[PDB]
RNA sequence: CAGAGGUGAAAUUCUUAGACCGCACCAAGACGAACUACAGCGAAGGCAUUCUUCAAGGAUACCUUCCUCAAUCAAGAACCAAAGUGUGGAGAUCGAAGAUGAUUAGAAACCAUUGUAGUCCACACUGCAAACGAUGACACCCAUGAAUUGGGGAU
RNA sequence: ACGGGAAUAUCCUCAGCACGCACGCGAAAGCUUUGAGGUUACAGUCUCAGGGGGGAGUACG
RNA sequence: CGCGGGGUGGAGCAGCCUGAGCUCGUCGGGCUCAUAACCCGAAGAUCGUCGGUUCAAAUCCGGCCCCCGCAACCA
RNA sequence: CACCAUGUUCAA
């Protein structure tokens, strides 16, 4: 896994990973717009369709 | 350049220290001028009294009344 | 002003310092026991 | 301390309602409850009369026939803005129970 | 040219004039009856330099003046006025700027039609800026 | 402020040369035809001008629309809506009427109770409106009392009667005649001397009328409507 | 098309990638202006668009019924603005905390631009208000003028 | 047609929120059939609270 | 001990790449009944110390007196 | 509607 391992249990690089990561690297927060708790109002998630 | 007006009325000094003269002024032109007869009021620097002139230059500001 | 010599501070803020005072009172009686 | 006024400042008798829904001032925006603010109804004239005069002039539609159009506004004020504007001001004690149940 | 509709001369062509006039600007803004297309648009902004002379009598004149200058080469002759103030939840008083943009337009030399004020009013509305107390100043 | 803009662009021809005028035109119930001029972009590439000029709303005063009326006309304004582009003719259909803000203002009183009522109603031709009708109480000439105000089962009365009356008179007319009985006032007059009865009245008046959903455009509907439409000499050579 | 916003004056802010402004719309959540009053209703807290509905409630009217069944109340019970708490919704506006810009000797205040929790709804808690008429409830007597809300009687 | 209707006018009446208005009362401000009146000439009935200012609506339970 | 950084007006800090500035502080005069705030002025260095080079050293290169860090690991 | 902070202890 690439968050195994260290000294300390901790994932030393940032959890948002590429929509164009491949498999086995795309792990964590894929293609994560924005993170940490929300407030102010729960958007609507999913792929934006304008139509 | 500068239209002459006469003070046919003097309103009364007004602002702080009494410096100045709030006065009606009739604009003087000749007969069919759009000008003729219009009454406007004005504020004056200076000593000024019924009956003096003044040299305008524009017209078309109005003192606000006080 | 609507009312009369206090002979003190606001009594609304006198009453939230006692407030406060009372809540650290219980908690340090809480740590003890 | 003393208890300036009958009605406390307010058209509420003491058994009529318990609540009336505030507010906000003309000027500041604080809320008052609206048997309390100084309320005014207010017709102003859209112009003065010079600048009156001038439009009539160039206006085909108003002249002496027809007049011009007025403002209508309800602006109630909070005490403190009622005071500051001059609309309201501190009467002697005795000058204080003289009521006006129409604009003059 | 003149850009003028096919008109005899001396007939009156139509346009609305919108000012909207609060305590930090004027906008002196002619369109047609439909208030679609716009034909010119000068606020005092556009005619000072200092923010505070925005709003001035003085500013919302000279708007209109060039108001009245563009109005004659697009080929309007004559305003309908609509007036507004901020209106809204804020304050319903006309700006300063009000009375002087429309004694410039017929000063001018621009006829001017029918005259409302069309302030936003709310049939109750949402609660106004400030707190319950008001701004203290 | 002149002179004061930073940031322009955030990233580092004569207008009325390219405007064709148009005419406004009213629906015939209407004696001045040609109301209001405008202005449209000349048709370039796929954008069409009629496309872009169908659906815009103009609003002129009624007493301009209709000459010799009087001044109770002068405070009402009615709204068109431009449904045909036909050469430089803008061909419109009534979109709502409404009484100016001035007026209205000034027909409240405080020591008397205002009635609103809100009736909607379908017309012959599938046009649904919305009506809007306002009444105040009045003193009588004797009345010494220092207010007015109504029993509430009088009020939901007067409501119902106009409610009543404003379907029956409007349900089974064309949008046309709807027009002409709205705007020369004579449901007005109906209102008011039928009303009069379940409650004194100082004055009863429509103050809004809107169009809230319109059948599918017909041409030969609109045709009709406009009867015999005056020429437009706007693309015509100067 | 070149500014807009905001202020005592400004700046934070928005803006040729088109802001502000104009017209007609669409969406969503609040709110029910003017009329609105020393006016109404409610035990208090509280309550304001229309229509359709569900149980109430006071007053008035009566040559109806009844027959002391009442008054006030430790204990006990239910309700109780705002803020606050829990779980779901909702989130337009305003806005504790916070952020930035001003003012100031300082200003982590008042002012300006923002903004979280909230503000709104359902259900369940909380029962701390200048919850004020700072005036306990029931009953009796009590002089004068002009009004006002509701129901009756007379012309 | 919510129609033998609706609202006014004069008078009477019961119930309600009140206003300017005589006794009397109160340290006074003021209250006054809406008492804070009818009380040293002190007793209609019931009930809650107060006993110089602070400490304090705090500490403990 | 090895490597690196730093000693500048009373305080903190620039300039540290040859020919002294910033804020506060202090002094004098105003304003105030007086103090503070505010306004007008003035003074205060020898660039830690000792040498060398250079026509000229806060500056450039050496040693010294101190100050502050990074390292001092495998058994 | 820029910005106005402070005045040692008794006693005349
Ligand atoms: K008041
Ligand atoms: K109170
Ligand atoms: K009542
Ligand atoms: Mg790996
Ligand atoms: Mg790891
Ligand atoms: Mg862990
Ligand atoms: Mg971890
Ligand atoms: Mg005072
Ligand atoms: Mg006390
Ligand atoms: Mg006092
Ligand atoms: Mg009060
Ligand atoms: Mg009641
Ligand atoms: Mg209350
Ligand atoms: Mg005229
Ligand atoms: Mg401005
Ligand atoms: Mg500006
Ligand atoms: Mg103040
Ligand atoms: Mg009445
Ligand atoms: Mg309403
Ligand atoms: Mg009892
Ligand atoms: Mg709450
Ligand atoms: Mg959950
Ligand atoms: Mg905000
Ligand atoms: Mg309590
Ligand atoms: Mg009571
Ligand atoms: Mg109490
Ligand atoms: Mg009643
Ligand atoms: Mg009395
Ligand atoms: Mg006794
Ligand atoms: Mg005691
Ligand atoms: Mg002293
Ligand atoms: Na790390
Ligand atoms: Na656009
Ligand atoms: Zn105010």
């Amino acid at each position: 896994h690439p968050h195994g391992g260290g000294n300390h249990q901790h994932i030393g690089h940032p959890s948002t990973v590429s929509r164009h990561s491949p498999p086995g690297q795309k792990v964590g927060l894929i293609a994560a717009r924005r993170t940490g708790r929300i407030r102010g109002g729960k958007a609507v998630k999913g792929a934006w369709h304008p139509e | 350049q500068a239209q002459v007006g006469l003070i046919i009325k003097v309103l009364g000094r007004t602002g702080s220290r009494g410096n100045v003269t709030q006065v009606r002024v009739r604009l003087m032109a000749e007969a069919g001028s759009p000008d003729y007869n219009r009454t406007i009021v004005r504020n004056v620097k200076g000593p000024c009294k019924e009956n003096d002139m003044l040299s305008l230059m524009e017209t078309e500001r109005e003192a606000r009344r006080l | 002003g609507t009312v009369s010599r206090p002979r003190g501070m606001r009594p609304k803020w006198h009453k939230k310092r006692i407030k406060r005072l009372k809540l650290r009172r219980r908690r340090m009686r809480q740590r003890s026991k | 301390m003393t208890t300036k006024r009958r009605n406390h400042g307010r058209s509420k008798p003491a058994h009529s309602r318990g609540r009336v829904k505030p507010i906000h001032c003309f000027n500041c925006g604080r809320l008052t409850p609206k048997d309390k603010a100084v309320g005014r109804f207010v017709v102003r004239r859209m112009l003065d009369a010079a600048s009156a005069r001038d439009v009539a002039e160039a206006s085909p539609v108003y002249g002496a026939n027809f007049p011009m159009p007025r403002l209508y506004m309800k602006q109630r004020f909070c005490i403190a803005c009622a005071i500051h504007s001059r609309t309201v001001r501190a009467r002697p004690v005795g000058n204080r129970k003289i009521r006006y149940t129409k604009k003059v | 040219k003149a850009y003028g509709p096919n008109v005899k001369k001396g007939d009156l062509v139509y346009g609305v004039v919108h000012i909207f006039a609060s305590f930090n600007d004027t906008f002196v803004h002619v369109t047609d009856m439909s208030g679609r297309e716009t034909y010119v648009k000068v606020t005092g902004g556009m005619k000072v330099k200092a923010d505070r002379d925005e709003s001035s009598p003085y500013a919302a004149m000279m708007a209109a003046q060039d108001v009245v200058a563009r109005c004659k080469e697009c080929g309007i002759n004559a305003l309908h006025v609509k007036m507004r103030a901020v209106g809204g939840v804020r304050t319903k008083s006309p700006g300063p700027g009000a009375q002087a943009a429309l004694r410039a337009l017929a000063r001018a030399g621009m006829k001017i039609g029918r005259i409302e004020d069309v302030t936003p009013i709310p049939t109750d509305s949402t609660r106004r800026k400030g707190s319950r107390r008001g701004r203290r100043l | 402020a002149l002179g004061k803009n930073k940031r322009i662009s955030k990233g580092g021809q004569e207008t009325m040369a390219r405007k064709e005028w148009y005419d406004v035109v009213a629906p015939a119930n209407f004696e001045k035809r040609q109301f209001a001029k405008t202005i449209c972009n000349k048709t370039q590439g796929t954008r069409i001008a009629a496309d872009v000029l169908r659906g815009r709303v103009f609003e002129a005063n009624l007493a301009d629309l209709n000459q010799s009326a009087g001044e109770e006309e002068a405070y009402r304004k009615v709204r068109f809506t431009v449904q045909e582009v036909q050469g430089r003719n803008l061909l419109t259909q009534f979109h709502s009427m409404e009484v100016t803000t001035d007026k209205m203002a000034s027909l409240l009183r405080k020591w008397c109770t205002t009635m609103e009522t809100t009736v909607e109603v379908k017309t012959a031709d599938g046009y649904t409106m919305r009506l809007f009708v306002v009444a105040f109480t009045k003193p009588q000439a004797n009345q010494q009392s220092r207010n007015c105000y109504a029993k509430q089962r009088l009020v939901k009365w007067l409501r119902m009667r106009i409610t009543k009356m404003i379907k029956r008179r409007l349900s089974k007319v064309q949008i046309k005649e709807a027009v002409s009985l709205l705007t020369r006032n004579v449901l007005s007059d109906a209102l008011v001397r039928r009303c009069n009865p379940i409650l004194p009245l100082r004055e009863l008046r429509i103050r809004k009328v809107r169009v809230v959903r319109t059948p599918k455009f017909d041409a030969q509907a609109l045709l009709s409507a406009h009867g015999t439409i005056p020429a437009s000499v706007e693309a015509d050579q100067r």
